RNA sequence: AGAACUGGCGAUGCGGGAUGAACCGAACGUAGAGUUAAGGUGCCGGAAUACACGCUCAUCAGACACCACAAAAGGUGUUAGUUCAUCUAAGCCGGACGGUGGCCAUGGAAGUCGGAAUCCGCUAAGGAGUGUGUAACAACUCACCGGCCGAAUGAACUA
RNA sequence: GCAGUCAAGCGUUCAUAGCGACAUUGCUUUUUGAUUCUUCGAUGUCGGCUCUUCCUAUCAUACCGAAGCAGAAUUCGGUAA
């Protein structure tokens, strides 16, 4: 080669407008936005849409997502909502594998015993048509 | 104070601009212990020379943006260490009296101040030969 | 106190290409190519353009941060070594028994071989490091000159040559014999 | 000494026929319950006026809630404390969302760095610092810069089970 | 014998040094503290002594 | 070794302190269920490889009352703090010098053996040659030197 | 018995190369005391001989750093049993 090549770790940044997924507590499961950085360990977040109450949180009970939207720092709940909506944040999240697997895993867990049975029967059907394929080319 | 002292340099310098009409900026980069200085008493019926600490010297300039803006053209020659001959005339003879003090190998001038101009200095008026034969030399070339 | 970010800068000159992947740095220029493993320090590189690469520590304490500049330097000397190159010069210094110095080889090896040091019957040998090349000045008496792309390897090979002549059991202020580093600089760009 | 609440304590000397209506004094006290707060009120009053709680009374005790419990502020904290070998005044800064949140980290910090337990510290003053860059202390200024962002390298996820069928990564 | 300038060269190595007063380390001539842990990084240094 | 008050041991198991007369908890018929104390909860071992903010790296770390020791004194290790001073009129790279070997002494004696003062002063640098070389020339080279410089900086301290 | 801290002094000059007063912090348990816990229905004294092992506050030997180390000789100090 002849360009200088340097691959640089592309970390999710703690930053105003960074959107995070809450691991623990009562807002466990929901999305909130970082509004203002408090220190290397704490931030102010706010999840008006998911109804998670604007609060100081410890970064360790949150997980940074790849999504981020434009939000002035310090923005109060009202304007957090306006902006989150403008940005179509839930749209983007829903579209991710990450959000999809959570949904998948949620749906599995709600399956009835009868339902578990049907999935078996259907799987056995798919299997069948697959093994004959995987045998032809 | 030391911002009094910073200001102090500012105070006097402005005053010296406003006390002379000409100014020779003579370079005083390098050169040091006893010699020249003691000739300067003798030459202080013509000038004030002032040696001083550079960032201070520069900030004096900043304070003189208020008026007399032609001193801005001194500014690219502030560099290193330079020193003043506040002055009235000759800038090409008197100057040379000032210059002569005993060389080193020209002690030690490397820049000129000539009221918005920067000569050798060695040419300024001596025969009006750039005003009767060179203010009409393309009037000579074409009538 | 933990510094939230702190960074340094590495100018890449024309003609050289530095490429880094998991802290293994490869630097290539007109003189050659050097590599160096930086895995023992958590620093992160970032290329701004081909003239300029940055290095940061994130959220680091003092001793970590101290590692930053030193990475910059090591990488700087890689770049210099492969453009201007390195050259260290030495001098034999002896009050009486002249120090007799040659290159010799075994198994195509190459050693700096030192004879008669303070009148010693023993022979001293110093392996010549790979990459480093030995000359002998033509017009400075008793000179010896090591050069190459790697300051590390040139400088250590010079150190090896001087350490091998130490003078044991004598007042070393009176008995000053040795081979000492006398100048150090670049291959290209004056001397 | 725990999860802190801040109280107004207001007290006074008991009335005498000679002085009914004696002067009222207030302190803001950080403590975890109100029994501690009134204790603390008397501890300080006794060091400042001739009064023991046997000659005085507490007139009012009221919790003071943070006004803007989600604005982030930078607080100046003033503290007097005892070391193993003397006693010291000390100014520190803390970035937080509430005094009560700040004070609690003050106590942890005095414990971590100077080995000062609670009995050994007096809170002298605690104050929101109005203008940025009246902030004096690097380790809080750092956070005040414009468009501040940082990564969190080397993420360790806690595992729910003892064995794992893949070698984990620290990628954030 | 030995030109003045090489005696000087040799001395940067052999004699322009300072010495730890607790542990005797040969130390850089402008040093403030001993580099050695055994003497507690003492700053009790002295110049190495010059010949006659 | 000897007194004071109380509580203990001795006369007393039990739970904790690995162990242990005297510490901590708690005093005892035979048992069931629940709850705790002092003490603990990586594994030995019943009980969070729990949560939270820091601090610490020891080529001799440290780890819990009674208790199974450590001091004076030091550290440019790292942490947080204090005071003084500089700075919007951290801090960095060069300016630290003449009259007057001033006035007592005495190779010199200057700020620079020693005595008593240190008053004023002014703002710009080529050693009759460092060496090679010549009995001595020629040539090259270097001395009161720095570009300084860019919301902190310098010094002394506390633990 | 052994080792430090301060540094007035010694050391031609020079506190600390080597030393070190007045004071002052310690360490050791092959000195000697102080104590009287065990043993007076028993634990066989001193020295030597013989033999093994351990400590290190190192006398010799290995490699070093200091010096009032020119050389030789020494002395201080480190890693070392
Ligand atoms: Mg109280
Ligand atoms: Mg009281
Ligand atoms: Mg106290
Ligand atoms: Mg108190
Ligand atoms: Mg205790
Ligand atoms: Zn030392």
């Amino acid at each position: 080669s002849t360009d200088s090549i340097v691959k640089a770790s592309n970390w999710r940044l703690v930053e105003v407008g960074r959107v995070v997924l809450i691991k623990k507590g009562q807002s466990a499961g929901k999305l909130a936005a970082i509004v203002e950085i408090i220190d290397q360990k704490k931030v102010l977040i706010d999840g008006p849409k998911a109804g998670v109450p604007r609060q100081a949180i410890n970064l360790g009970q949150v997980v940074l997502t790849p999504l981020t939207f434009a939000l002035p720092r310090g923005a109060r709940t009202a304007t957090v909502s306006k902006k989150w909506a403008a940005a179509a944040v839930c749209e983007k999240w829903a579209a991710s594998s990450w959000a999809k697997k959570i949904a998948q895993r949620e749906r599995r867990a709600a399956l009835t015993d009868f339902e578990r049975f049907q999935v078996m029967v259907l799987r056995k059907q798919k299997r069948y048509t697959v093994k004959k394929a995987l045998a032809k080319a | 104070g030391i911002r009094e002292k910073k200001a102090e340099y500012f105070a006097k310098l402005r005053e010296y601009l406003e006390e002379y009409k000409s100014l020779f900026v003579v370079g005083v980069d390098n050169v040091s212990s006893q010699q020249m200085h003691e000739v300067r008493k003798e030459l202080r019926g013509r000038a004030v020379v002032l040696m001083g600490k550079n960032t201070m010297v520069r900030r004096a300039i900043r304070g003189f943006l208020s008026d007399l803006p032609d001193f801005e053209k001194l500014l690219p020659f502030v560099k290193g260490n330079v020193g003043f001959v506040f002055t009235n005339e000759p800038l090409t003879e008197i100057k040379n009296v000032i210059v002569s003090n005993r060389v080193a190998a020209g002690l030690t001038v490397v820049q000129v101040y000539d009221n918005g101009q920067v000569f050798p200095s060695s040419i300024l008026d001596i025969t009006d030969e750039e005003l009767v034969s060179h203010f009409v030399s393309a009037v000579s070339t074409i009538a | 106190m933990k510094y939230i970010q702190t960074e340094q800068q590495i100018e890449v000159p024309e003609g050289v290409t530095v490429s880094i992947k998991s802290r293994i740095v490869k630097v290539v220029g007109p003189r050659g190519t050097l590599t160096k493993n930086l895995k023992h320090i958590d620093v992160t590189f970032t290329k701004v353009n081909n003239q300029l690469i940055k290095v940061a520590v994130h959220n680091g304490g003092r001793k970590h941060v101290a590692a930053l500049r030193t990475v910059k330097s090591l990488v700087d000397n890689m770049i210099t070594g492969v453009t201007k190159g390195y050259k260290y010069k030495m001098r034999y210094v002896y009050a009486h028994f002249p120090i007799n110095v040659n290159i010799v080889e075994k198994d195509g090896a190459k050693f700096i071989e030192v004879r008669n040091f303070l009148g010693d019957k023993k022979i001293r040998n110093v392996p010549v490091r790979d990459g480093v090349t030995i000359e002998f000045s033509t017009n400075v008496k008793d000179e010896i000159v090591l050069s190459g792309n790697s300051v590390e390897d040139v400088s250590q090979n010079a150190a090896d040559l001087q350490q091998i002549c130490r003078v044991r059991n004598k007042d070393i202020r009176k008995f000053l014999d040795g081979i000492y580093v006398s100048h150090k600089g670049f291959i290209t760009e004056d001397l | 000494m725990a999860h802190f609440k801040e109280y107004q304590v207001i007290g006074r000397r008991l009335p005498t026929e000679s002085v009914p209506e004696p002067k009222l004094f207030r302190m803001r006290i950080f403590a975890s319950n109100e029994v501690i707060a009134k204790s603390r009120y008397w501890y300080f009053l006794q060091k400042l006026h001739k009064v023991k709680k046997a000659s005085g009374e507490i007139v009012s005790i009221n919790q003071i809630n943070e006004a803007h419990p989600t604005k982030v502020k930078n607080f100046g904290v003033w503290v007097r404390y005892d070391s193993r070998s003397g006693t010291h005044n000390m100014y520190k800064e803390i970035r937080d969302v509430s005094r009560v949140a700040a004070v609690e980290t003050l106590y942890q910090d005095m414990a971590a760095r100077h080995r000062a337990r609670f009995r050994s510290i007096h809170i002298l003053k605690v104050a929101e610092i109005e203008k940025t860059a009246d902030v004096k202390r690097q380790y809080v200024k750092q956070f005040l810069t414009k468009d501040l962002k940082f990564p969190l390298p080397h993420r360790v996820q806690k595992s729910t089970k003892t064995f794992s069928y893949k070698r984990p990564s620290t990628f954030y | 014998i030995i030109e003045p300038s090489l005696k000087a060269l040799a001395s940067k190595y052999n004699c322009d040094k300072s010495v730890c007063r607790k542990c005797y380390a040969r130390l850089p001539p402008r040093a403030t503290n001993c580099r050695k842990r055994k003497c507690g990084h003492t700053n009790q240094l002295r110049p190495k002594k010059k010949l006659k």
